[PDB]
């Protein structure tokens, strides 16, 4: 019992001893549910126990379910009680089209309420401008606002006084600080007892703020992250449904709007599209010239055009999924029928709109326009912008879900969809420019078809079916077609058709068209696949008008090329190689190599920027010949292949393909050191026969000396004889300086002394030097691979002697 | 209630509606042709 | 010195402590009469705690900063539960995974700030499931440990590393709205065992002021993380939707823009490859053997692995940005193979402490100039809608230095994951051009296979006999001597007369007689319209038109011929001056130009190209667009010398004849022109009406309009000898449309177009007659007197049609 | 010096091969003449 003494001699250890083993106790007391134990019914000086008591009875209601209104509430009757006030409220700041609101959420609140009585409901609420009023003051001056006497205020008001009965002698009142934008105010209406609140009271009323302010921020923190977490959900799956596909603005619009319902969080809303039809043709506009009917007097756009929402979309929420679209919907359509839609048409402002029965201004419906009630309350209609600032619709969004009216936090998340829908209109408007361009092409590459085509009557020189049975082509059995044809086609043996010296010289166009059908029917690929002898005929003669009318490209070239390349195929016996199908692909490949070539080549193309250079990357003109012999064939008149199989189809496809491209020079100098190669292969193996089989299943082997057959086919010029050559080759020339006089034309660039026309003395140096270094090399090789090849050698080898001895004459010439 | 106000939001002044503006402030091979 | 006594007896201590202390007091304590409060020391404990807590409110409500404030309660919290030591660690989520570090360590009722924050490269990181602090964590639970050796959870990796033991345990997570925040751990119990009952109880309720300051700190950071992801969406939706360019473009316009937002110091963009397979001549060299097959890392859709083009942003220091098409291996972005992997697996990649990283050969130390050391990467694929990789982006160094997080990870994946989608923009961008190209490439061989080349104009305009020269080549005076010694007089062939018939005269001399009228007319002159271009164009449209039966050259030229004779001998060109007259007969030339031989009906039952194309009046505008294009090029514009004005009015004045050609447009208009004849006869004499109706511009459109028509029909104000003849050809033209839609679109042809139906040709012509061309002619005729042999002449061929009618009804009826 | 007493790296008590976050795939009279 002596221990007590000790304890009172030094109370400082008294004192560290309860802070060890009894603060924690009394803590857990006052942090505990409880209630506070200050009397509320008198007027007496707080005491610091009972500050302590109302400290610790505000910081109980900091819990996770933070109710915002209902921890305000307390602290509001907390000040009442401290300030000795009669009632307070607390006005919230709302923002709507640009001009700041304030609206009440707790009025009335007094030492003996409850929150029933003081929680105002959203159609309840005193809603106070800026300007006006001694809280307007308020919030404009961001600070504290004490009113010793109302009457000498000069923004007081008796708005609310006469609306409420009461009568406000002072007013004291302080705006929530969320770092500089206000949130709400709270403010008092009387002093119980004196003459005003004076300089303690304003001090109470900032150090009990404190709570306020941090029960209010969490609020306003977490009313702004829901928004802006909804306004990111709403672009991110608007992104999504427009990027989904390229549609018209109907269906673009429908989409993106219908997935973000949920994020919208508005009972109803419509879109109403206006019409894009800027000016009307010569004969809808002659009847109002003419006085026939009266000019449009109506509401007018600000681009000028006659408002005509066409088609209106309206998203029905508030109970059963009824989204409805409304083709030329009528004025007596609920969405259009206040009018307010047209108004933003006219002006393009976005419009907030609270308690719409109420405004005079548009005729909105005062009667529930459902059966179960539902009465339209709040309303905001915003334009769609887009890029050229000429409105494409009204969107027009109603009821909110919660009840409250619309405030900036909504008008910003529907600003960045309506912004954004207004920039996703460069894909409905691409749509329409595709599908205008796709059919253009399509009718203008029927044009060249039918302008290549071979009629019904120019088949007539050849297959005399009307002379002859008096029928049509078309009519006539396969029997008697071939009968004619029989008689009509010239003999291969007569006109040396399989030969190494074939000259197209002494022979017509319509004779070498003739030809062509001759060397498919020897080639035996007529009867083995069914080609309709009627299209062969008529394919040949469309490939004869679509070669060009140029000098030296022309049908007598392609002709030339395919007369090669059959007269390979047989006499130099390289068909034992290549299938029957494969050698009626490689004939029409060479046939149209060339077809509808412009005369310059491929350096021109890219120089001059043409179409052509645009398109195709690598290989202008042989991709484009490539493609223009497969849409004629594509024709079902010009078909040839049309008997064949699926697979066969495509194998001859592929392969024309592969000889085409490979018509060019760049590919083959690159890839002919591989030609090196096979005829090595050839040579070491033993006998033909064995080698033979070897490429009857080798396929890269087999292709790669198809290009190289094709690039020999396609020089099968500097071969022929002497007579044949000379000629040949002034044609080049003249077209090789046509095209460097096109050059030195349009492009003011200097041509290259091969195409120069000036330098017309030094084609026998050229020639020479091309055939040392482009047509040796094949025409050796070739050689070597089949001893039957042997006259293209020696024809060769005389053309380069001849062009020798002109190059050396015309040297001597130049020396002196 | 406390307001006194059952129907709607109730405006002291009472004029021709203002509408906000549209935001748009913000946004040898060589030598032979090949 | 006395205290095991006083534990030894609670209930002496509580009974003294329970008596009422005398009104001294030790130190202030703010004694405001507080020294019995049910006990002598609970005031004085209330008073410093309701004063110490209304310090960190204060700290709360302005300028956040959690750290001071979380210090100041731990620091506190640590005397009220004698733990040795506090902490804090707060919850990041990185790859989906969750992790926690440290951020306040080790404080201790004697520290400070500076000696507990942990910076950033200091965190003890611990995942979910590696300690205590981890299992309370992943229960959302608090944990209560008395003794730490027996706890399965526990890792000792903290408490080695920082040469500390721990023996007792209290850690509570800081959850808000079921997402944790931080946990907030109490070890080292300094007076008991462990931490009792009570003490526990003291840490939930203390820490609701943590939990809210937590809750402050996690809604902040989320409400600007949110705000941050909004403004990238609608910044890059911006950008994407400003035009249509390739990927390399848009893909660096909106990375661009969003710089300010992304807060990484470099983030660099590389740009995958999208070639799916390889052409032939670049397979032969691997399957040949003379290159090695491919055998580097491929995308999951089996692609190429290579990063053609990266863009390189460099925020750091100066802005520098660069584009490195072709970059290589040793690029500081690359070098890494992050980039590589991502592309490879299609993962989201987040890396904490680079240089400590060893899968990925990150950069030793410092990159430029700068010491710059990468310390946080996270890569990301862009995806487009087929799921497939077109590019990756890596972003590195955080500003704010803490290791990139969850809310940084949705961040940018949001941002790629909108343009993923953007990339259909391109793949349309490119589609587009690709039929831009493809259409003008059409465009192109419509112009050579119609326009007249340099050989076939010799047959009009010989200058290479004459004078021995290229007509390009030859002035003006010499083309005209040429021109009026080869072109007919106006009395070789009646072009004046209303009986002009064009069946005994070769297309040759219709291309001449339609150069006559334009002389005739004075056009020639007084516009100055190349003569040698106006052969060309004359002869292109005869080429332009189609080999057909009835809607061939001839009609177009008897149309034209027909315009001429109403303005030169109908007297019309008194209301017209001479440029209306000349656009007005150029629209005769070109009035069913490239016609297919099928009404307007049959081009949208077969869904021709030009039905979607055109809608409404689907012919009469193509021939209107077809003239107008080949009027376009150079060599074929006789609109080339004249005025802007001039030549506008022209192109107008051309849109509204070949319109008007169609009957439809004919039909409901024609009481218009009824109307103005009508006005004639208000007039007095025909000078007074030549002057009202010259100045009238739309007046003079609608009789320009059925003057067309009036040319159109004029076949039946033929002679008979003509018109019988012509009907032949309008009603063959007419049983081969028939014949079409019987075999392709398999419906019964209308009478009028049925070939079983040919005796009935008479009376469907009188019903024709009685019907359209009755009233064209009857009010010209009444309109200009001049008009009357075209209205006798219909009527004789009404009679003669009549009476063929009657024949044949009369012999169905002796039949029957 | 740091209380924690590591400098120059967020040391992770984990040793083991990375996860990385897979991609989000939520979808997030006149007709008798042809006239
Ligand atoms: N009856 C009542 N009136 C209030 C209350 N709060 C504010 N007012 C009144 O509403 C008014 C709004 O404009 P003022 O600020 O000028 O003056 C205010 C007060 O007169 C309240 O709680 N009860
Ligand atoms: N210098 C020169 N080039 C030729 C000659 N013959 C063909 N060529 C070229 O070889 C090419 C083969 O493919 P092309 O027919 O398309 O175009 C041809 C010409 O460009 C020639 O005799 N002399
Ligand atoms: N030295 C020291 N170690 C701590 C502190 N807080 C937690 N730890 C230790 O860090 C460790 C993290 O994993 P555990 O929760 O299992 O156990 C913990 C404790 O052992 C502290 O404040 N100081
Ligand atoms: N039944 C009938 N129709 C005609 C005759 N002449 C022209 N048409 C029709 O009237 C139309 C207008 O001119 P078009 O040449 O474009 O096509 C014509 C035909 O469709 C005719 O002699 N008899
Ligand atoms: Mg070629
Ligand atoms: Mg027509
Ligand atoms: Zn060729």
């Amino acid at each position: 019992e002596e221990v007590e003494k000790f304890l009172d001699s030094n109370v400082s250890f008294a004192k560290q001893y309860y802070n060890l083993r009894y603060r924690a106790k009394v803590i857990s007391d006052l942090l505990g549910p409880r209630e506070a134990a200050v009397d509320f019914s008198n007027y007496h000086a707080l005491n610091s126990v009972e500050e302590s008591e109302i400290i610790f009875d505000l910081l109980r209601d900091f819990q996770d379910n933070l109710q915002a209104e209902k921890c305000v509430f307390n602290v509001m009757k907390k000040l009442c009680f401290l300030l000795q006030a009669d009632r307070m409220s607390l006005f919230m700041y709302r923002a709507r089209n640009g001009i700041a609101e304030l609206a009440t959420r707790l009025f009335n609140v007094h030492k003996d309420a409850v929150l029933e009585e003081c929680l105002v409901a959203p159609d309840s609420e005193i809603v106070f401008p800026l300007d006006m009023g001694v809280v307007g003051h308020v919030a404009l001056s961001k600070k504290i606002v004490n009113v010793p006497n109302t009457e000498e205020d000069e923004h007081f008001c008796d708005f609310v006084d006469t609306l409420t009965e009461y009568q406000t002698k002072n007013i004291l009142a302080s705006p929530i600080m969320n770092g500089k934008d206000v949130v709400a105010i709270i403010m008092v209406v009387n002093k119980v007892d004196g003459p005003h609140f004076t300089e303690n009271d304003e001090e109470i009323l900032l150090k009990y703020l404190n709570f306020a302010n941090l029960i209010m921020k969490v609020f306003h923190l977490s009313y702004l992250h829901n928004c802006e977490t909804r306004r990111g959900q709403i672009l991110l799956w608007s992104g999504s449904k427009v990027f989904e596909e390229l549609t018209d603005i109907e269906r673009q619009f429908h989409k993106a709007l219908y997935t973000v319902r949920a994020f919208l969080n508005c009972d109803r809303y419509s879109v109403g599209l206006l019409d894009m039809t800027k000016q009307k043709e010569f004969f809808d506009v002659w009847p109002v010239l003419m006085g026939e009917a009266p000019p449009y007097a109506g509401p007018r756009t600000p681009d000028g055009r006659e408002i005509n929402f066409y088609k209106v979309i309206d998203y029905i929420l508030h109970g059963k999924e009824d989204i409805k679209v409304i083709p030329n919907p009528p004025p007596d359509h609920w969405a259009l029928v206040s009018g307010l839609p047209t108004y933003v048409a006219q002006n393009g402002l976005i419009c907030n709109i609270m308690n719409a029965p109420s405004e005079d201004f548009f005729a909105f419906q005062k009667e529930p326009l459902d059966e179960s009630g539902w009465m339209i309350k709040n309303v905001l209609s915003m334009p769609i912008v887009n890029k050229k600032e000429e409105i494409v619709g009204v969107a027009t969004f109603y009821n909110r879900k919660d009840g409250k009216p619309f405030d900036e936090m909504d008008e910003t998340l529907m600003e960045s969809l309506t912004q954004f829908l207004g920039w996703s209109v460069l894909n409905p408007d691409t749509y329409e420019l595709m599908n205008k361009l796709e059919n253009r092409k399509d009718i203008f590459q029927d044009m060249v078809k039918y302008h290549v085509k071979c009629d019904n009557e120019e088949i007539q020189t050849i297959l005399k079916t009307r002379e002859v049975y008096g029928k049509e082509p078309w009519e006539c059995e396969e029997e008697e077609l071939a009968e004619i044809l029989q008689g009509e086609l010239p003999d291969a043996d007569k006109y040396e058709i399989n030969k190494f010296h074939f000259s197209d010289l002494p022979l017509t166009e319509l004779e070498l068209v003739k030809c062509g059908i001759q060397m498919y029917y020897e080639l035996k690929v007529v009867d083995k696949f069914h080609i309709p002898q009627e299209a062969l005929v008529r394919f040949m003669y469309s490939l004869s008008k679509g070669y060009r009318r140029i000098t030296y490209h022309n049908w007598r070239h392609g002709f030339n090329v395919g007369q090669t390349m059959f007269s390979l195929l047989v006499t130099g016996k390289l068909k034992r190689y290549f299938t029957d199908l494969e050698a009626l692909a490689m004939v029409t490949a060479a046939f149209c190599h060339d077809i509808d070539h412009r005369g310059t080549n491929n350096l021109y193309q890219m120089k001059s920027q043409n179409p052509l250079a645009k398109l195709h990357g690598s290989s202008i003109l042989e991709r484009h010949h490539l493609e223009f012999g497969k849409t004629l064939l594509r024709d079902e008149s010009l078909n040839i292949f049309q008997n064949l199989n699926r697979r066969q189809h495509e194998h001859a496809i592929h392969m024309m393909d592969i000889a085409i491209i490979a018509t060019d020079l760049a590919l083959y100098f690159k890839k002919r050191t591989m030609f090196q190669k096979i005829v090595d292969q050839s040579k070491t193996y033993e006998t033909q026969q064995e080698w033979t089989q070897y490429m009857m299943l080798d396929q890269t082997r087999k292709e790669i000396v198809m290009a190289m057959m094709m690039t020999a086919c396609d020089l099968s010029a500097i071969t022929k004889p002497w007579e044949v050559q000379s000629k040949v080759a002034l044609l080049v020339a003249a077209e090789f300086w046509e095209q460097g006089d096109l050059e030195r034309t349009v492009l003011q660039q200097n041509p290259i002394p091969m195409m120069d026309r000036n330098k017309a003395d030094e084609l026998p140096k050229l020639q020479v030097g091309f055939i040392d270094f482009v047509c040796t090399f094949v025409y050796k090789e070739f050689s070597r691979f089949h001893e039957e090849i042997t006259p293209m050698l020696d024809g060769i080898t005389n053309n380069r002697k001849e062009w020798k001895a002109l190059a050396d004459e015309y040297e001597t010439k130049m020396k002196g | 209630s406390a307001t006194r106000v059952m129907g709607g939001p109730v405006t002291p002044r009472k004029g021709p509606p203002k509408f906000k503006q549209r935001q748009t402030r913000q946004f040898e091979l060589a030598q032979y042709g090949i | 010195q006395v205290h095991r006594f006083l534990d030894q007896n609670p209930g002496f201590a509580d009974q003294y402590f329970g008596r009422k202390l005398s009104p001294e007091d030790v130190a202030n304590a703010c004694e405001d009469g507080c020294p019995e409060g049910c006990t002598s020391f609970r005031e004085l404990c209330q008073v410093e705690e309701s004063a110490a807590l209304f310090e960190l409110v204060q700290d709360m409500q302005e300028n956040v900063n959690m750290e001071r404030v979380v210090f100041k309660i731990l620091r506190r919290l640590c005397s009220i539960l004698h733990a040795d030591r506090c902490s804090l660690f707060m919850y990041r989520q990185r790859n989906g995974v969750a992790e926690l570090a440290t951020r306040l360590f080790s404080v201790q009722p004697d520290s400070v700030l500076e000696d507990c924050l942990v910076p950033p490269d200091s965190e003890i990181v611990f995942p979910l499931d590696i300690g205590v602090v981890g299992h309370v964590a992943q229960t959302k639970k608090m944990v209560n440990v008395q003794d730490v050796m027996e706890c399965p959870h526990f890792s000792s990796f903290a408490d080695e590393l920082t040469d500390y033991v721990t023996r007792n345990i209290l850690a509570t997570p800081i959850m808000n709205g079921k997402d944790v925040v931080a946990v907030i751990m109490a070890v080292n119990k300094l007076d008991g065992p462990c931490f009792t009952s009570e003490d526990e109880d003291v840490f939930l309720k203390y820490l609701n002021f943590g939990t809210l300051n937590l809750k402050i700190y996690h809604l902040s950071y989320l409400h600007n993380c949110e705000t941050r992801r909004g403004q990238v969406l609608l910044w890059s939706a911006n950008k994407v939707f400003e035009e249509l360019t390739d990927i390399e473009r848009q893909f660096h316009k909106a990375f661009y823009t969003v710089r300010a937002y992304l807060n990484c110091d470099r983030y660099s963009v590389g740009l995958l490859d999208m070639t799916k397979e390889k052409e032939f001549f670049d397979v032969w060299p691997v399957l040949m053997g003379e290159a090695q097959a491919y055998s580097g890392p491929r995308t999951p859709d089996g692609r190429e692995i290579l990063f053609y083009k990266v863009i390189d942003y460099i925020l750091h220091g100066k802005e520098d940005i660069k584009v490195i098409p072709s970059p290589p291996a040793d690029h500081w972005a690359l070098a890494s193979g992050l980039p590589t992997y991502v592309a490879e697996s299609g993962f989201i990649c987040n890396i904490m402490n680079a240089p400590a990283d060893e899968m990925f050969n990150f950069q030793e130390g410092p990159l430029d100039d700068s010491g710059w050391i990468v310390k946080n990467v996270l890569s990301m694929p862009i995806v487009n809608k087929k799921e497939e990789i077109v590019g990756v982006a890596t972003f590195y160094n955080r500003k704010d230095g803490k290791p990139f997080d969850e809310q940084d990870e949705v961040l940018m994946e949001s941002l790629t994951q909108f343009l993923g989608w953007s990339v259909l923009n391109t793949d349309t961008y490119d589609k587009m051009n690709k039929l831009e190209n493809r259409k003008d490439i059409a465009q192109d061989m419509v112009l050579y296979h119609v326009r007249c080349d340099r050989e076939e104009i010799q047959l009009i305009l010989p200058t290479r006999e004459r004078l021995g020269k290229e007509p390009a080549d030859c002035e003006e005076d010499e083309l005209g001597k040429i021109l009026k010694e080869v072109l007919p007089g106006p009395a070789k062939f009646d072009i004046y007369e209303f009986h002009f018939s064009d069946l005994e005269c070769t297309e040759l001399e219709l291309v001449k007689c339609g150069i006559q009228m334009y002389y005739e007319l004075g056009v020639v002159r007084k516009f100055q319209i190349p003569q040698e271009v106006l052969v060309r164009f004359l002869f292109s449209v005869s080429k332009g038109y189609r080999r057909i039966t009835y809607h061939n050259w001839r009609h177009g030229f008897n149309v034209a011929q027909t315009m001429f004779t109403l303005l030169m001998t109908g007297k019309l060109k008194s209301y017209y001056t001479d440029l209306e007259a000349f656009a007005m007969v150029t629209a005769g030339l070109c009035h069913d130009i490239d016609h297919r031989g099928t009404n307007n009906l049959y081009q949208m039952k077969s869904q021709n190209p030009l039905a979607k194309l055109h809608g409404s009046s689907i012919l009469e505008r193509h021939h209107l667009e077809f003239g107008k294009f080949l009027l376009s090029e150079e060599t074929l514009n006789i609109y080339q010398n004249l005025n802007r004005r001039q030549h506008e009015h022209v192109i107008h004045l051309m849109d509204i004849a070949i319109i008007a050609t169609d009957l439809a447009l004919y039909f409901k208009k024609r009481t218009m022109f009824q109307k103005i004849v009508d006005e004639s006869k208000n007039y007095e004499d025909r000078k007074s009406w030549v002057e009202y109706l010259s100045l009238e511009t739309t007046r003079k459109e609608i009789v320009m309009a059925m003057m067309m028509t009036a040319c159109d029909l004029s076949a039946i104000t033929k002679p008979w000898e003509v018109q019988s003849k012509v009907a032949l050809l309008v009603a063959a033209e007419f049983w081969e449309q028939g014949d079409l839609e019987r075999t392709v679109l398999d419906q019964q042809p209308i009478p009028m177009m049925d070939r079983n139906k040919a005796a009935e040709l008479p009376k469907l012509q009188v019903g024709f007659i009685d019907f359209v061309c009755t009233f064209v002619y009857k009010e010209f005729s009444r309109f200009h007197e001049e008009i009357l042999p075209m209205f006798d002449r219909l009527q004789n061929n009404r009679k003669e049609w009549k009476a063929l009618a009657d024949e044949y009804e009369a012999k169905v009826k002796a039949l029957e």
